[PDB]
């Protein structure tokens, strides 16, 4: 069902984020905006994936 | 029959404008006309869907 699949979608973020808030004791969690994505993509995290 | 178009500089678009032109006096004889639109590139990928 659709709901099952929102709550495990959901559980997937969260535990991605809190294993690489455990990990390297912080969160890649910036702001954002529409446009003007420059001087910002310095910051490639590449851990959120891993 | 408006055909779009999306060029790096002024000069492409105003040759674009001019091809089109000849096109439409190459085919004069029939009752459809053919309308030049272009656009500029834009260094942002999703500003340069949205426009």
């Amino acid at each position: 069902g659709l709901p099952a699949r929102v709550r495990d979608g959901i559980a997937i973020i969260t535990t991605a984020a809190s294993d690489m808030l455990s990990e390297h004791s912080f969160i890649p969690e910036p702001k954002s905006s529409c446009y003007n994505t420059h001087e910002k993509r310095i910051y490639q995290s590449n851990m959120l994936n891993r | 029959v408006n055909i779009g178009a999306v060029l790096s500089t002024r000069k492409h678009e105003q040759m674009f404008r001019e091809a089109v032109n000849q096109a439409n006096k190459r085919h004069g004889s029939w009752k459809i006309q053919l309308n030049a639109t272009s656009v500029t590139h834009k260094p942002n990928a999703i500003q340069m869907a949205l426009s």
